[PDB]
């Protein structure tokens, strides 16, 4: 009885600690996301020059034709907005998978420098999306935006539901392509090909680390194990659903905001162009890496994502 | 072409 009570105090202590660690890991995911988000947004903003097209059109008011610039502005403004939302979603899922795998590993080792080296490397792989993988996503988005919006005159008046529906159709095309096994675009956008793993580390870590890392071939094998696990998760239909859901929730928050601004101003139909401009202002809100950004807080705290994280954290049979 | 003309106003809504 006494010793049974001692065991139950140990097991309580363990469950308290495991819960404390999970909770802290989830906060660390949100905090790492916010720190990386500027490194991701900058490339996208430079590539999709919504503001430069806007300035050229105004210049003309008072060299591509006006017609050309307006179709270019339509595709690029929507492309940028969905590219942000998809890349953010992929980074969120990516970090939640990475950090939860590692946290579990740590928790087990405790419950029982080379190990730390394989963890450091694994964490480095966020570079790929930040410096390459996002482009594939942008290409896929641009293609799908063309498929749905390419023929629509910017002058045309749409309701917010009509517009939401068009956005949703775009999304369903994107999703069908990026999850399609060719390894999906998701995988190739978040992870380097096998032959480029050492390259990634050489881009992200110094010679001291690389020397220590390469001294023991077990380090490379350990990283391959973590990457296999991670890739396993990324190929899973439930993870795909969650990426889509994050984007969906993003769009929802943005459109709610646009609706409120409209109602405040004065829902009547509005010209497509007006929605392009609205989206562009709201896009700016997705890129804000502030603790007070409620949209990013929401995305990082969705129930499906907690459920996923918890399944990973507790997958001891990996 | 006048469709385009009317569109011109909306350029300012990008500010």
């Amino acid at each position: 009885l006494a010793e049974l009570n001692e065991r139950l105090k140990e097991e309580n202590f363990a469950k308290e600690q495991i819960k404390r660690r999970f909770k802290q890991t989830q906060n660390d995911c949100y905090m790492t996301f916010l720190s990386l988000l500027p490194v991701l947004t900058e490339p996208i903003y430079e590539a999709l020059k919504v503001e430069e097209i806007t300035r050229e059109l105004q210049n003309k008011r008072f060299t591509k034709s006006k017609t050309q610039l307006w179709n270019e502005l339509r595709n690029q403004s929507i492309t940028r907005f969905l590219t942000l939302l998809y890349c953010e979603s992929l980074l969120i899922v990516f970090l939640h998978l990475q950090l939860n795998i590692l946290s579990r590993r740590s928790y087990l080792e405790t419950a029982i420098q080379d190990e730390n080296l394989a963890e450091q490397a694994f964490l480095s792989y966020s570079w790929w999306l930040l410096n390459k993988g996002w482009i594939d996503i942008k290409n896929q988005v641009e293609s799908s935006v063309e498929d749905i919006f390419g023929d629509i005159n910017p002058r045309q008046e749409l309701s917010i539901e009509e517009f939401a529906t068009l956005i949703n159709k775009t999304q369903q095309i994107i999703d069908k392509q990026i999850y399609a096994e060719k390894s999906s675009t998701v995988i190739t956008s978040l992870l380097p090909p096998a032959n480029m793993e050492l390259f990634l580390l050489q881009q992200t870590n110094d010679m001291e680390f690389l020397t220590n890392f390469n001294n023991n071939i077990q380090n490379s094998e350990n990283v391959s194990k973590l990457l296999n696990e991670l890739k396993g998760y990324l190929m899973n239909d439930q993870v795909s659903a969650i990426i889509s859901l994050l984007v969906t929730v993003g769009i929802s928050k943005v459109l709610d905001n646009i609706v409120v601004n409209l109602m405040n101003k004065q829902i009547p139909k509005v010209k497509l162009a007006s929605l392009l401009a609205s989206i562009t202002k709201q896009s700016n809100q997705l890129t804000n890496n502030s603790l007070d950004n409620e949209v990013l807080y929401t995305l990082n705290n969705l129930q499906e994502l907690d459920d996923l994280s918890a399944s990973v954290y507790s997958n001891f049979d990996a | 072409d006048d469709d385009l003309d009317d569109l011109d106003d909306l350029l300012d809504d990008f500010d």
